[PDB]
């Protein structure tokens, strides 16, 4: 029937024509059109086409729009199936209903039975008011389904346009969230509100804009420019991840060599050891086609997560960032990190950290901000973590940081390091005064104490001889030790102690 | 001969020193602290600190030095040049010893030291002179004696094209001058040089007008920078009969054996950002990849993995290159450029790249003015004419597939049904886009555009390569590429644009993207963290490139680098050394 072909072309009008013009106004493209350049051209199987709502309050049945609000279904990512959701904004703002979240529902159940991501794209007004507790249940059963899939399937998060409400927590809780630079923002409570309560007087955009998300809140992983890049991005991410918890780290052909040395790396420790560098370029180098995506860049810059691939296979990274508050840990990087590091070891994703942390941030901001717990995360992070596990110390690696950094200790695999390494209890000032007192008024004892915990300490060779470091290496070869290290450990298997989850600090 | 010194550094250094070890001869060399990595040192055999990293500290110290000379014992130190090549306390200190000194004689250097002296030095040498200019060309003679009385000359150099006087781009010979008013200015040149009684190797600086009347500016007791390009068509080493003469030598030939044979260009690589206006660029060397080989000649005193420090001349490279015939040479040159990667400091590789493509460079009618005509707005950037646009277009496209088709066999795909590279693309290049289609077999891709027209590219290329050797339409296209979000970016001659490569529909909607507008800046420098200020490089009322650093605060042992945000005139300052500053704290403000 022709007719058929007419309600799909009927449907896939959403709010209509005039609408679609808005939403193009604001330079926002239409759910659909999102759904178009995300999945392999032409390999999109949309379901739940013609789903109506069920309201029957507040006139809201004489309202009944095909697909009720959202764009649901599969398709692939360079041919591996994915599932999708766009909210259409032009429909009762893409506000969520009973049904609106039934079909989105419907994909995730279907996820996770075929074991493939989930690539949710928010444009949403936030929650069918006229629904009441319906709206709420509708939640709730997504909700739950992202918890059910948490670490069981890759939850990719992508807002273009509003997300307010009890709907900011679904994002929240899937393992990535990216926000379209100027269209898009997300918040609990809406600017009006935190008015009426806080007579503070703030625009949507600034309350939780891209930008604020993206480096102020810890809540978002990227800001892109647009909806197209957004989009181009997204599959990006997707070609790194695995498709699920049970396979590993996707393969794919690599044009780069295992063997490669950068002999530039020799001398990227600069000799004056107040002078940064930037852990960055090491980063690229390793990198197989030097490619480097980034996570969460703009927020705790004071350290580094982000995919690599070496022999064409996925590596996550963690590195510390001299740039920034002088590579510090401080709660925020320290949140930034942890959970990087929890999504990759639960997707199988191998680790390779790259150190040079003097240790925590100090001030009385963290300590009453729970340095204690949420240091602890990261700590948390890679001794649960069973991957395999890569390190490279560059230079700094005092104390209870260099600890946390993957240390041996955590029972990493590999524990690497350059000759310019110094991992030591803490500085040699600092541990001069306090192992030498009775010599402070001798200005010239504690300038040879210091003098000599410094040539006598701060380098690698102690941890050596202990066997914390398993070996020292010259820079250039990072690339081919670090290569060949993950290689030997792609059949790495180790046990964690039975029990139902864990407890990690919040 | 053996055991030589030398009293310089950088490029020039290796200049000697690769010359010195060629010819069996001790090679030694000398150092500051900032300089113990410098590829000098490690190309000689031997080595001695000297101090600190400033040279009026290390290079130019003329007790240092000598402690070394004969520390390592001496035997015939070379000065290089803008040092003490011409500093006559050292030239003594040298012969107070017997280490010769290979040069000029510390009188006639004393001589065209003093413009007064020079001009009378040339007259009854009956040079010409501006007596009491149309098209001023700065033409200059490359002539050596020896102390043994003969002298003579290898021809002339074109220096017209340099901006606020630093020399840029250096040719041999000149296509303004004929054989008659060569030989003219070359007798001439040589005679005025026995007339001061000079030694080595020295040169006679001209200035040609419009009908080929030349006078004399001066002559430079050492050897120049740009030599190279004489080296090059005349088939001679002045460092070598640098040192044969300045060791009591005769010249192996004769005026009428000194032939010029075919043309030579040499491009001057600086650490300068030619997009904001020239300003100097300090920084370690990320990539540093230059060519190889029409010859191909890179004199450099640097490597990948080293570092320009504010401490010496922001000179990266000398990239020369020679053939049969001019349009040769600039051509080599042109290709030469194309492949020189360099990343980690700012540099006038593009801007070099444009002057090689400037019309007035190509017809030679050049004047001294040419930089300051041509380039009156600092370097404005470079764009491609439209069969540029299109070739580049096509191997973008052609590259971007390839790379497409390698996202397709991602493992673990749905066996029947994996992704289907498209042959549909649109290639959106310098505002311009280009509705293409692609089809590919083995050997390399057939790209066709709208009116029917079809290149075909040719590649060696995969991902990765920060370098892409194409061969589009048989002709060679050298691009430099990196990775963006919709294709790459990529530059070719001064060219440097981001070239989309996205499918009919990908286009179709990024056209309803929003256009980006940059961020808006305070005029007022806040402090952004609790440190203390160990140094500020900026004065009051000084103008700031985009990105310059203004000052440097100590947070945890670590010095934090603050840098203008927009390029702007510095209205006030308020904090200096030593000051500690809390967080927003205005360091300084700007008008
Ligand atoms: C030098 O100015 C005094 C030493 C400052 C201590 C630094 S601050 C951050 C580092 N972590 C730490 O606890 N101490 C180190």
């Amino acid at each position: 029937l022709e007719q058929l072909e007419d309600r799909r072309a009927a449907a896939r009008l959403g709010g209509g024509q005039k609408r679609i013009d808005a939403q193009h106004g604001r330079g926002k493209l239409t759910a659909r059109e999102r759904v178009d350049l995300l999945l392999d051209e032409g390999s999109f199987e949309e379901f739940d086409m013609f789903v109506t709502h069920r309201c029957t309050d507040f006139n809201m049945q004489d309202q009944k729009p095909a697909g009720d609000g959202v764009v649901t279904g599969w398709g692939t990512i360079n041919g591996r199936v994915v599932y999708v959701f766009s909210q259409d904004f032009t429909v009762l703002g893409g506000s969520v209903s009973e049904t609106h979240s039934k079909k989105i529902c419907k994909i995730m159940d279907m996820a996770m039975q075929n074991g493939a991501p989930v690539i949710g794209i928010n444009d949403s007004g936030g929650a069918r008011i006229q629904e009441g507790v319906d709206s709420l249940a509708g939640y709730g059963e997504v909700f739950q389904r992202n918890i059910m899939a948490s670490g069981v399937v890759p939850q990719i998060s992508m807002i273009m346009g509003p997300c307010a409400g009890g709907a900011v927590y679904s994002p929240a809780m899937t393992d990535f969230i990216f926000m379209v630079k100027d269209s898009s923002y997300m918040f609990v409570t809406g600017p009006d509100v935190v008015k009426t309560v806080t007579n503070e007087q703030v625009s949507a955009e600034e309350l939780g804009g891209a930008t604020t998300h993206t480096r102020k809140s810890s809540v978002a992983d990227a800001a892109f420019e647009n909806d197209v890049e957004a989009l181009a991005e997204v599959r990006r991410l997707v070609d790194f991840l695995p498709l699920n918890n049970r396979e590993k780290p996707p393969v794919r052909p690599f044009f780069d060599d295992p063997d490669r040395i950068e002999p530039s790396l020799d001398t990227l420790v600069p000799d004056n050891p107040n002078t940064p560098y930037d852990m960055k370029e090491l980063i690229h180098k390793l990198a197989d086609e030097g490619d480097f995506y980034e996570i969460q860049e703009e927020f705790a810059k004071n350290i580094i997560t982000g995919f690599i691939r070496l022999e064409g296979r996925t590596v996550g990274v963690v590195a510390n960032q001299p740039l920034v508050l002088a590579g510090c840990l401080d709660i925020d990087s320290s949140r930034k990190a942890a959970r990087f590091v929890r999504f990759c070891d639960a997707f199988e994703i191998p680790l390779l950290t790259l150190i040079d942390v003097p240790g925590f941030l100090p001030g009385t901001s963290q300590e009453y901000g729970g340095v204690i717990k949420h240091g602890a995360k990261l700590l948390y992070a890679y001794g649960e973590a069973t991957v395999p596990m890569v390190t490279v110390i560059t230079r700094k690696a005092y104390g209870g940081a260099y600890v946390v950094m993957s240390s041996k200790h955590l029972r990493a695999d590999f524990n690497y390091a350059w000759p310019t390494a110094e991992v030591a209890v803490m500085g040699a000032k600092g541990a001069t005064e306090i192992i030498h007192r009775g010599d402070l008024g001798d200005p010239e004892k504690i300038a040879q104490h210091t003098a000599d915990y410094e040539e006598r300490f701060a380098n690698p060779f102690v941890a050596s001889e202990r066997g914390f470091v398993d070996e020292v290496i010259q820079p250039r070869s990072t690339r081919k030790r670090v290569a060949r290290a993950f290689a030997s450990l792609r059949n790495k298997s180790v046990q964690m102690p039975w029990k139902k989850h864990d407890n990690i600090p919040l | 001969f053996n055991k030589i010194l030398i009293a310089n550094r950088g490029e020039i250094a290796c200049r000697v020193i690769k010359t010195a070890r060629k010819m069996g001869i001790s090679t030694v060399a000398i150092y500051s602290d900032a300089d113990k990595q410098a590829l000098h040192v490690q190309m000689a055999d031997e080595a001695v600190h000297i101090g600190p990293p400033p040279a009026n500290q290390s290079y130019i110290v003329i007790d240092k030095v000598m402690a070394a000379i004969r520390a390592t014992g001496a035997q015939a130190v070379h000065p290089g040049y803008g040092f003490l090549s011409e500093n006559s306390k050292f030239a003594e200190a040298l012969e107070a010893e017997g280490v010769i000194f290979v040069g000029p004689p510390k009188g006639a250097i004393e001589a065209m030291g003093d413009k007064i002296t020079s001009k009378k030095i040339a007259q009854e040498a009956n040079v010409s002179t501006v007596p009491g200019v149309t098209q001023p060309r700065h033409i200059e003679i490359q002539v050596l004696c020896d102390s043994h009385g003969n002298g003579i000359y290898l021809g002339e150099r074109e220096c017209s094209i340099q901006r606020r006087n630093q020399k840029v781009v250096e040719e041999a010979p000149s296509p303004f001058l004929d054989e008659a008013t060569r030989r003219a200015m070359g007798e001439q040149a040589v005679a005025l040089a026995k007339a001061v009684g000079y030694a080595s190797a020295g040169t006679v600086e001209f200035i040609v007008d419009g009908q080929k009347n030349f006078y004399f500016l001066e002559m430079n007791t050492r050897l120049q920078v740009e030599h190279p390009v004489t080296e090059l068509i005349t088939g001679v080493d002045l460092v070598e009969q640098m040192i044969r003469v300045a060791a009591g030598e005769p010249l192996s030939i004769t005026q009428g054996d000194v032939k010029l044979t075919g043309w030579a260009i040499e491009n001057r690589l600086y650490a300068e950002d030619p997009y904001r206006g020239f300003l100097p660029s300090i920084g370690r060397l990320t990539r540093y990849r230059p060519p190889a080989e029409a010859a191909v000649r890179n004199d450099t005193g640097v490597y990948e993995g080293g570092e320009i420090s504010m401490y010496y001349d922001p000179m990266i490279a000398k990239l020369c290159t020679w053939a049969p015939t001019r349009a040769a040479a600039i051509e080599a040159m042109r290709i030469a450029l194309d492949s020189f990667e360099v990343e980690g400091i700012g540099h006038n590789l593009p801007f070099l790249s444009a002057v090689m493509d400037h019309p007035k460079f190509i017809s030679g009618d050049m004047t001294t003015a040419f930089i300051a005509e041509e380039y009156p707005e600092g370097f404005e950037g470079v764009n491609l004419p439209e069969t540029d646009l299109r070739r580049v277009a096509a191997a973008a496209a052609a590259m971007h597939r390839v790379a497409e088709i390698r996202r397709t066999r991602v493992s673990g795909r749905m066996d029947n049904h994996e992704r289907r590279v498209g042959t549909e693309w649109v290639v959106t290049l310098q505002g311009a886009d280009f509705p293409v289609t692609i089809a590919a077999d083995h050997d390399g891709s057939t790209v066709s555009f709208d009116d029917g027209s079809s290149m075909r590219v040719t590649s060696d290329w995969t991902p990765g390569d920060q370098l892409a050797n194409l061969m589009v339409d048989g002709a060679p296209l050298v691009l430099k590429v990196g990775k963006i979000s919709g294709g790459f970016r990529i530059r070719t001659r001064g060219a440097d644009l981001k070239v989309h490569v996205r499918t009919p529909r990908q286009a179709e909607l990024a056209r309803l993207m929003p256009e980006k507008l940059p961020p808006d800046t305070s005029k007022m420098l806040l402090c952004p963290m609790p440190g203390l200020i160990v140094k500020v490089d900026v004065e009051v009322g000084q103008e700031v490139q985009e990105g310059q650093a203004l000052c440097t605060i100590e947070a945890m042992k670590m010095e934090n680098i603050l840098r203008a945000e927009k390029k702007g005139v510095v209205a006030k300052i308020n904090a200096s050394a030593g000051n500690s500053l809390a967080v927003d704290d205005v360091i300084m403000e700007f008008e």
